[PDB]
DNA sequence: TCTACCGATAAGCACAACTACCTCTCCTAT
RNA sequence: AGGAGAGGUA
DNA sequence: ATAGGAGGTATTGTGCTTATCGGTAGA
């Protein structure tokens, strides 16, 4: 709660990088990709299909934190 | 020989404004102790989606651009160059005497 | 005035020796809150990337 | 002192197999098995065999190197502590002139010194040396009870070596 | 808490689980399994319910520490002179009469047929 | 251009000689610009990974520096943590110890 | 063996004492000729380390050694605090007394530290106020009373100075004598670090950071070593007056790289921690090529085949589709850093850039050189074209145009 | 010992000169020559202050 | 009437007087 | 191999 | 270990830390 409920560019880039690193280490892909040979493309496809099993923990300055998920958040 | 002024001014301003960043609550806070600099960003619109960008770093870079661009340094009699005027304006605590 | 001790950033700004000596005499504690302090010790600044964390579940 | 105490761990799981959410618990236990298997040793705790009971699991922390994710899991298991003043039986493996071997399980090696049992003369007239001077025959395979002493440890192997003393009563096989 | 009886019962489960899906994609260690088969074959009890309950009865009725129970149970002394010579913590004590201890020795004798 | 080459004897950094496969210095202005852009992985790699990379051992019990690792201030302890810091940090710590300043480190893990 | 990883935080600052100095030092001998011992550092002329294993100055750290002093030495950093404290408290009354009342004829005393003015020694020299001396002079008193300096115990470390009867150099032994009888609360308030009052040892720089075993042109094994090393070796044999030893220690402490005097002070910080050099970097002259796209950078085939990138299947040559970080020094704005896709061109020893993209770099094709950075980590590449790419920087952040 | 050419050193041997001083120290000089055709990155200047590099 | 700090006037003391850079020559006492 | 001094580039 | 008189001349520039220099205010 008390959040913009919008995925920022930095968080999206970090999620894409983490997913690409995971895929590049021979990891199964939740989404089905046809004719894809680049981990970045598969990560972007999964982000567009919001099937990534990742959760975002936003640290508030006061010390508290709020737990969010990539499926709950929207991508502009 | 006076090309050191923009570099030194930019370095000092960046050292001062590096810790400034925007928080998730919409406030502007400093990295040292979460000090509140601005309760709400004073931008005149139109998009308020900036959350993690370092506003202080951007402002310091813009002022560095202004300083480096104004390197003509005419320094006329009874007058000061735009770089000198910017340096005098940015330094307020030094001119206490 | 803010009661925030940053010996490392002050030393990196100007006169590192005097700043370090004063910090040692005062026995202050540095929390590495600054971005430059984190960078000098191999840590992310946390402004754009690093402010949040990723958890599988 | 076979008290089943809890022991937290920070087992890391490679990103080679991260799928099957409905059967994700299958991958967690497999990684836990490979955790203590790699070490298979302890300094002052003892030994662990199987994770019979799993208490709780923690949040998955992601560390950005070689695609590794960590999971904090706390569980209870079988442990053994060699406390001072314990009568533990053991089986003999071989008999030598010095350092008589006693095997109280393959988890540790126990050596018998000269100043532990009653004074006797080694019998060289047969193949294995006998200690029948005090009307007691000891051979390989017989269970002999003895008191344990302070145990030592190594640097790499960290073997829980100890010394066997027969100064107590009820010596020899029973 | 498992000394001789409950330790053996749970080890049958893993052996019964080993026969099912014995294949493992990872690398296993044979030292751990050898330490279980070559250590519990010293002393074995018959039944679980009546054995773990009986040994815990003197804990409530009499005053015995946790560390004292483990050494006495594993040693399984068959007389009164041995329990007064093994552990030095029982020297010069009159808290418990020897006659109830002898009765407990008989109670431990009938459990092992 | 440079891929791999000799390092300076004082600091474990690429030499400035062009003929000896020298590197390009990552100045303060470039670091500040990268901070303004908000990319930390590139900045972390350029300052720690591709730059002078070293390791330092800190005892968990006593907040001191231990040279396996072993600190003579306290007894031989099995709880010693390793931190990943640039070699410049170790050089600064050595200089501070030489001048008469002792640093205490309290690791969070 | 194996140690768990950890995160460094909460750095504390304190002044070193004798206990920590002794604990940190390993195999600290007291031989004057063993300054370059084989147990401290690899660059010693034996190529063998006693504490660590054999290495190539990459797996062995610089061990520390601390010499021992026969007599206790006051800490130079606390010299000002002690001098200020002695000025307030009487030298013979130990209260906040012949030295109290002005009717007894004893003038007040001022405690101060001289800096290379009398005997080139940074010590405690007590001085009497000359204004009070003139008052005594006008009343018929010409010389100080013989029992004026009765509060100073006799010290064998005193030498022949003969400077003036009004001024005396306070011996380090006398400093501890005067501090006796003072409440610990007052001393602790002025001096937060009471445990560092006594300096009975001094560390030496490791051979891995002092032994300059440079190739010395022809003398490959010259072992020139550091310069302060001579002073440290000369400090092994200490006897007689302790003021000379204190002056030597103070002089040696000023040879540290942090103290200002080229690689010293703030320049040391800039060249070590602030400014660093990284691998996988190329620097070539840039020319114009309108045929190339704005987001594409021309990379010569001769250099591309030698630059190696890290791709998980271990290095492969640079090819089309890879992204590099271009920058024109000095970086006057954040728009200087632009991520551009690598495009292979038949041209060699030169990089081709679109003339339109010169405005963000604020440069022209007259000799300007662009040095690029090739990211090796996959995450670095992913974040490079999502935040630092040309299409992401279409809106100027200065004026919004 | 021997002296080897560096990464960016190349040419064809033109002449070798051997000489010594009165002290007896021997000196050796080797000259390497090469042709520098106008490359793309070369910079040319005019007689009136015009400065530029080769474009195409 | 004699103490008791209390702001001014000189006298030294300490950093700061720019980036990315590239070549040549000379240097290591007696 | 590290330094000191000069002429120079954007 | 020894050696390297003596000369009128011809960087600023800002902060900081003294000393000293009288100088009134209170009992
Ligand atoms: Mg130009
Ligand atoms: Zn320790
Ligand atoms: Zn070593
Ligand atoms: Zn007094």
């Amino acid at each position: 709660r008390k959040t913009s409920k919008f995925m920022t560019k930095y968080e999206r880039a970090r999620i894409l990088g983490t997913r690409a690193l995971q895929i590049s280490m021979n990891a199964p892909v939740m989404v089905e990709l046809e004719g894809e040979t680049d981990p970045l493309e598969i990560a972007m496809k999964e982000l567009r299909q919001r099937k990534i099993p990742f959760t975002i923990r936003r640290y508030l300055p006061d010390g508290s934190f709020e737990e969010w998920g990539v499926d709950e958040l929207i991508v502009e | 020989g006076n090309a050191d002024l923009p570099g030194t001014l930019s370095r000092r301003l960046m050292f001062f404004m590096r810790d400034i960043y925007a928080a998730y609550d919409g406030t502007v806070r400093n990295s040292f102790g979460n000090q509140l600099v601005q309760f709400t960003y004073e931008t005149d619109g139109p998009v308020e989606d900036i959350t993690g960008e370092a506003l202080g770093s951007l402002s310091a870079c813009a002022l560095s651009e202004a300083a480096y661009s104004a390197l003509d340094q005419p320094i006329s009699l009874l007058e000061t160059s735009p770089l000198l005027n910017l340096k005098n304006v940015l330094e307020c605590g030094s001119k206490k005497g | 005035v803010e009661s925030t001790p940053a010996p490392f950033t002050q030393a990196c700004f100007s006169s590192p020796s005097q700043c370090f000596l004063k910090a040692a005499k005062e026995g202050v504690r540095d929390d590495l809150q600054g971005s430059i302090d984190a960078l000098a010790w191999g840590k992310v600044p946390g402004f754009g990337t690093g402010d949040q964390f990723e958890i599988i579940i | 002192m076979f008290i089943k105490v809890k022991l937290p761990w920070d087992v890391t799981i490679p990103a080679e197999d991260m799928d099957t959410g409905l059967m994700l618990q299958r991958a967690i236990v497999i990684r836990l098995l490979e955790a203590f298997s790699k070490e298979k040793a302890t300094k002052d705790l003892g030994y662990l065999i199987t994770p019979t009971i799993l208490e709780n699991i923690g949040e998955g922390k992601i560390k950005e190197q070689t695609g590794e994710i960590q999971f904090p899991v706390v569980f209870n298991g079988i442990c053994f502590k060699m406390f001072k003043g314990e009568i533990v039986h053991g089986v003999v493996h071989k008999v030598h002139k010095t350092g008589v071997f006693l095997k109280s399980g393959p988890y540790e090696i126990i050596y018998l010194s000269h100043m532990k049992m009653p004074g006797y003369e080694f019998i060289p007239g047969e193949n294995p040396f006998f200690m029948n001077q005090y009307m007691s025959r000891i051979q390989i395979g017989a269970r002999v009870r003895f008191v344990v002493l302070d145990t030592e440890w190594r640097e790499a192997e960290k073997d829980f070596m100890a010394l066997a003393s027969i100064d107590g009563d009820n010596l020899g096989p029973f | 808490c498992m000394m001789d009886c409950e330790a053996f019962q749970i080890l049958d489960g893993i052996k019964g689980q080993l026969v099912g899906l014995s294949e493992d994609p990872s690398i296993k260690i044979p030292v751990s399994y050898d330490r279980a088969l070559a250590y519990v074959e010293s002393c074995v009890h018959y039944t679980n319910p009546q054995s773990v309950r009986k040994v815990l009865e003197p804990l409530k009725t009499y005053g015995i520490s946790d560390g004292e129970m483990c050494v006495i149970a594993n040693a399984s002394s068959e007389s009164v002179d041995e329990v007064l010579a093994f552990i030095p913590s029982l020297k010069t004590k009159k808290e418990v009469i020897n006659q109830p201890l002898q009765d407990a020795l008989e109670e431990l004798s009938k459990l092992k047929k | 251009f440079r891929n791999t080459g000799p390092v300076h004897p004082l600091t474990r950094q690429p030499v400035a000689d062009r003929k000896r496969f020298g590197g390009i210095k990552f100045g303060e202005m470039e670091r500040d610009c990268l901070i303004a852009h908000g990319a930390s992985a590139n900045l972390h790699e350029r300052l720690f990974t591709l730059s002078d990379s070293s390791q330092m051992h800190i005892c968990r019990k006593c907040k001191t520096y231990a040279n396996g690792p072993y600190c003579r201030v306290c007894v031989s302890s099995d709880h010693v943590v390793r931190v990943y810091v640039p070699y410049g940090a170790k050089l600064l710590c050595q200089e501070l110890f030489s001048m008469g300043i002792t640093l205490n480190f309290d690791t969070k893990l | 063996l194996q140690v768990p990883v950890g995160t460094l935080t909460s750095i504390g600052f304190s002044i070193s004492n004798n206990n920590d100095r002794d604990k940190m030092s390993v195999l600290e001998v007291e031989a004057p000729n063993q300054v370059t011992d084989s147990r401290l550092g690899l660059p010693n002329p034996d190529s063998v380390c006693r504490t660590c294993g054999s290495k190539d100055r990459k797996v062995c750290e610089g061990h520390f050694g601390v010499i021992n002093f026969a007599y206790s030495i006051i800490n130079p950093y606390f010299l000002k605090e002690v001098a200020a404290l002695l000025n307030k408290i009487c030298p013979g009354c130990k209260y906040i007394c012949r030295y109290c009342t002005l009717n007894t004829g004893y003038p007040l005393m001022k405690f101060r530290v001289t800096t290379k003015e009398v005997f080139r020694r940074s010590g405690i020299v007590v001085e009497v106020n000359e204004e009070s001396l003139m008052k005594l002079k006008k009343r018929g008193v010409l010389t100080l009373p013989p029992d004026y300096w009765s509060f100073l115990p006799q010290d064998s470390n005193i030498d022949e100075s003969c400077l003036k009867p009004t001024r005396r150099i306070i011996t380090h032994a006398q400093v501890y004598a005067l501090l006796l009888g003072i409440d610990q609360r007052l001393i602790k308030k002025d001096i937060p670090m009471f445990n560092s009052l006594g300096l009975t040892s001094f560390p030496v720089t490791p051979n891995g950071y002092r032994v300059t075993e440079i190739v010395h042109q022809f003398n490959g094994a010259r072992l020139i070593f550091d310069e302060r090393t001579r002073i440290y070796k000369k400090l092994v044999g200490f006897e007689g007056n302790t003021l000379e030893l204190s002056s030597r220690v103070m002089e040696c402490m000023q040879y540290s790289r942090l103290f200002s005097e080229k690689l010293c002070g703030l320049r040391f910080m800039k060249d070590v921690l602030l400014g660093k050099r990284s691998d996988h970097t190329f620097r070539t002259v840039v020319v114009g090529d309108p045929s190339l796209k704005l987001n594409e950078i021309g990379i010569p085939e001769s250099i591309a085949k030698r630059l190696q990138v890290s791709e998980h299947l271990i290095f492969r040559s640079l090819m089309d589709g890879d992204t590099v970080l271009m920058n024109r020094p000095p970086s006057i704005h954040q728009h200087s850093l632009i991520a551009m896709t690598v495009r292979i061109l038949p041209t060699t020893s030169v990089v081709s850039l679109n003339p339109i993209c010169c405005l963000p770099f604020r440069g022209d094709f007259d000799g300007d050189c662009l040095h690029g950075y090739v990211p090796q980590s996959i995450q670095a590449k992913v974040e490079l074209d999502e935040l630092v790419a040309l299409d992401k920087q279409l809106i100027n952040r200065q004026n919004g145009r | 010992h021997s002296i080897k050419l560096k990464h960016t050193e190349r040419g064809i041997v033109q002449k070798v000169v051997l000489s010594s001083n009165d002290e007896g120290k021997n000196f050796a000089a080797v000259s390497l020559r090469q042709v520098r055709s106008p490359c793309l990155g070369d910079k040319f200047s005019s007689m009136h202050g015009q400065k530029g590099v080769l474009g195409y």
